[PDB]
């Protein structure tokens, strides 16, 4: 319902950070984005 | 003792190349230093939009970056 | 110029010899000033132990126990022993730290005062315009050395809390005497009849705590100070050279 | 529509902080590390 | 010199094919036994290849070892006799029926391995030399093109009898003088082969070392892998030239427990994370090939997957790439932050969704898939280092 | 010439000969 212009590009904005984390060779050890992936999926196209 | 007495000779001997090594090394540091500066700008723009998007409904803010100095 | 370079090397060699001799003399005990402080330290520590236990009162230990439990206003009638050990050890530890600070501070100032008269200190200052960082390094080393000694004392005094086998000496004191004061003898929750047993427990503490203190100061504490000073100073001197 | 829906975004941000926190820390350490090194040739040459 | 190492059937052949965007090697399960391949740069008009074969004594020893594992009564089995080969073939076919399939069980695969090895020997009896490893070129064996040799080599019969291959192609990666080397798995039954790998790895001549680790999927380090890591960690002479790599990470995209264990292991053991990479060669290789197809061939189903898509019962079987692709778009969550809004229909077959999804979005989805694969970053990292 | 060739990339110099006297 609350499809604001800011929310329009939130899909791509998150991907930008994920790439940065993957680019850093040393920080990939901490890589745990899988949790964020699941949360984002439920945020868009909500399913109750 | 004798070998250490000729310290000046070595300085003159290698003075012909120390300039090049220092000139190249400082360029290396500057290039890498600017690289991350470009990267952080991309990070700053992304999170700012994220905070603005959540600003409409929720108050849970993120961590920005500014005045690193 | 080449002659000057040779002289610079000699200053480093001479400085290490002087520093080693000063540190070495203390190890042998030839330095009379250091010995006077050390024996003074031992006398104060032993005197504190005897004075502290002779003036010990059961009520003060009971008072500390109640504070340790803000949700209760009574004691099990046994915590006085536990608080006595913690109180006795913690107070003893504080005396160690206070005196150690004075000992280190006095030594360094005396070392610095006598270091400004030898030729090595002013020959370099004659040759160059700055001290060469002696004071900065000396100050930094002094602070670092103090940290180690304080840890040594705390890490060693904490073991005193552990009850020694002598602590369970029934002949000197039996823990079941509380039954005499508790088997229809103390009808009020005042912890007053316990005071009658003060003389007996004081002897028990003396037997338990008379060792582990004479052994410590007279056997191990001297070794730690000597080794700690030597290992921290010599590498610093080499770095300065 | 008024309680569960906003919570989805709230948990999303809470799940994003653990990784955004690390990226900022990593960059600052490297950035401030380089600033320690000198910049002028004269100072750099003397160091060698 | 670039060296790739890992356990047997660890996808090493598949991984190498992914980097070059070609199927010059074969990743058939249970078949890449002792196959060492070298690839070097060559001009477009100078491309060629060389081949090597095994000896009868080794084949008999392998047959004895295979029979030893399979417990087949090989009384000095003379594989030169078609009668005995047919008898063993019937036994292997009988075992396949009992096991329900060659790939159903490890013992079934080994029976199939010997089945194909003996058949592979039978199909290449003329080219085998008793002692010396027969050597031939494309012209000597009448092969007209590398594709013909590749198709000839890709066959299980020929692959099992080829000791080594020396490819010569034109690729930008190899232009600067880069050599790709594949070594036999250290966990192979032959102890002599394992010693060779350690000698090659420990040889100072090697320029780089690549370690493929299964624990990404298994979750724990095996004895052979533990032995390998102990050698590397305890060897101070090569510790500065190691690039750890984890393959088949896609298994953890839908498993929380496996991912949690892997993340903890990485944060605990490998503190030198500057040379730790994650990738899935299986997805990357097929994705690259799919880029060469289009809707006319059903995006490779009529051209690339025409063999895999063909089912025994006539129903179009789902290729492993397609099955993972549907799962990737559904549960992996990689597309969960992309502009794409792909949806999976449970009333359509895997192929129908595969065609429908590509027809809707197309190549741009593939580019994101390859970008998320991580192969591109790995190639850039090693190229920069060398 | 050898030193000049390496001068472009590496700083590892060789030993020259001059003023033997």
């Amino acid at each position: 319902s609350k499809i604001a212009p800011q929310c329009q590009n939130l899909r791509e904005q998150v991907n930008q950070l994920i790439e940065l984390l993957r680019q850093e060779p040393t920080l990939r050890s901490q890589q745990d984005t899988s949790i964020v992936e699941t949360a984002l999926g439920k945020a868009l196209s909500p399913r109750f | 003792q004798i070998i250490l007495e000729q310290y000046d000779v070595a300085r003159k001997y290698r003075e012909q190349t120390l300039e090049q090594d220092a000139e190249e090394k400082i360029a290396r540091n500057s290039r890498l230093q600017s690289e991350i500066k470009q990267k952080i700008d991309l990070y700053q723009t992304s999170i700012v939009s994220i905070n603005e998007c959540l600003k409409a409904m929720q108050i849970f803010e993120q961590l920005p970056v500014i005045t690193e100095s | 110029l080449t002659l000057l370079n040779q002289e610079m090397q000699n200053l480093g060699i001479e400085f290490k010899k002087y520093m080693s001799a000063q540190i070495n003399d203390v190890v042998i005990g030839n330095d009379r000033e250091f010995d006077q402080d050390f024996t003074k330290l031992k006398a104060r520590m032993v005197a504190r132990l005897d004075e502290l236990l002779k003036t010990f009162s059961v009520m003060n230990a009971y008072k500390r126990a109640t504070e340790s439990h803000p949700r209760n206003s009574t004691a099990p009638f046994i915590a006085v022993l536990v608080e006595a050990l913690y109180y006795l050890a913690n107070e003893l530890e504080d005396a160690f730290i206070e005196a150690i600070h004075e000992l280190v501070k006095n030594f360094f100032q005396r070392l610095g005062d006598r270091l400004r008269k030898v030729d090595c200190y002013h020959q370099v200052y004659r040759l160059v315009g700055n001290d060469g960082g002696i004071e900065q390094l000396l100050r930094r080393a002094e602070e670092d050395i103090t940290k180690a000694l304080v840890n040594e004392a705390r890490t060693e005094c904490d073991r005193y809390v552990r009850e020694s086998p002598r602590f369970y000496d029934e002949g000197t004191f039996s823990i079941y005497q509380f039954r005499q004061t508790l088997q229809q003898t103390s009808q009020g929750y005042d912890a007053q009849a316990i005071v009658e047993a003060e003389p007996a427990i004081k002897e028990l503490l003396k037997l338990d705590f008379e060792p582990k203190v004479f052994n410590t100061v007279r056997k191990n504490f001297r070794q730690t100070v000597n080794n700690t000073l030597k290992t921290h100073l010599l590498p610093m001197a080499e770095e300065q050279a | 529509a008024e309680e569960k829906y906003p919570e989805l975004f709230a948990t999303l941000a809470n799940d994003l902080q653990p990784l955004c926190i690390a990226l900022r820390q990593f960059y600052l350490e490297n950035y401030r590390q380089l600033d320690s090194q000198p910049r002028e040739i004269a100072a750099m040459k003397a160091q060698e | 010199e670039i060296v790739f190492a890992g356990a047997f059937s660890a996808g090493k052949s598949m991984l190498i094919n992914a980097l070059l965007e070609r199927e010059l090697l074969y990743s058939a399960e249970g078949h890449a036994t002792g196959t060492e391949c070298h690839i070097e740069y060559a001009n477009a008009n100078e491309e060629r290849v060389v081949l090597t074969f095994l000896s009868e004594a080794e084949i008999r020893q392998q047959a004895l070892i295979l029979a030893k594992y399979l417990n087949v009564n090989v009384g000095d089995l003379n594989i030169n006799q078609p009668e005995a080969v047919k008898v063993v073939s019937q036994y292997c076919q009988k075992i396949i029926a009992e096991e329900g399939g060659e790939n159903k069980s490890e013992r079934a695969k080994q029976a199939n391995a010997l089945h194909l090895l003996l058949i592979g020997f039978e199909q290449n009896r003329e080219r085998i030399n008793t002692v010396q490893n027969s050597t031939y070129s494309m012209d000597q064996l009448n092969f007209s093109s590398l594709a013909e040799a590749a198709g000839y080599a890709r066959r299980g019969a020929n692959s099992a009898v080829l000791k080594r291959l020396d490819y010569f192609c034109n690729h930008s990666l190899l232009k600067d003088g880069n050599v790709l080397v594949d070594l036999p798995g250290i966990d192979a039954p032959v102890k002599e082969d394992a010693e060779r790998a350690y000698r090659k790895i420990e040889s100072p001549d090697t320029s780089a070392v690549i370690c493929v680790l299964k624990p990404a999927a298994a979750g724990d380090m095996s004895a052979e892998e533990t032995q390998l890591l102990e050698r590397i960690s305890k060897n101070h002479g090569i510790r500065d030239r190691v690039f750890y790599v984890f393959n088949r990470i896609d298994d953890t995209w839908y498993n929380t427990q496996l991912r949690q264990r892997l993340e903890g292991l990485i944060q605990s053991q490998f503190r030198d994370n500057s040379r730790v990479y994650k990738t899935s060669g299986l997805l990357g290789f097929y994705g690259s090939q799919v880029k060469q197809t289009n809707s006319s061939t059903r995006f490779g189903l009529d051209s690339i997957f025409a063999t895999t898509i063909k089912g025994f019962d006539g129903e179009e079987e789902t290729p492993q790439f397609v099955s993972e692709f549907n799962n990737y778009c559904a549960n992996s969550g990689k597309l969960l932050s992309t502009a794409f809004r792909v949806s999976v229909n449970g009333y359509e077959t895997s192929n129908e969704n595969y065609v429908r999804i590509l027809s809707e979005w197309g190549i741009p989805l593939v580019d994101q898939l390859i970008h998320d694969s991580g192969i591109e970053s790995f190639r850039s990292g090693i190229g920069l280092y060398l």
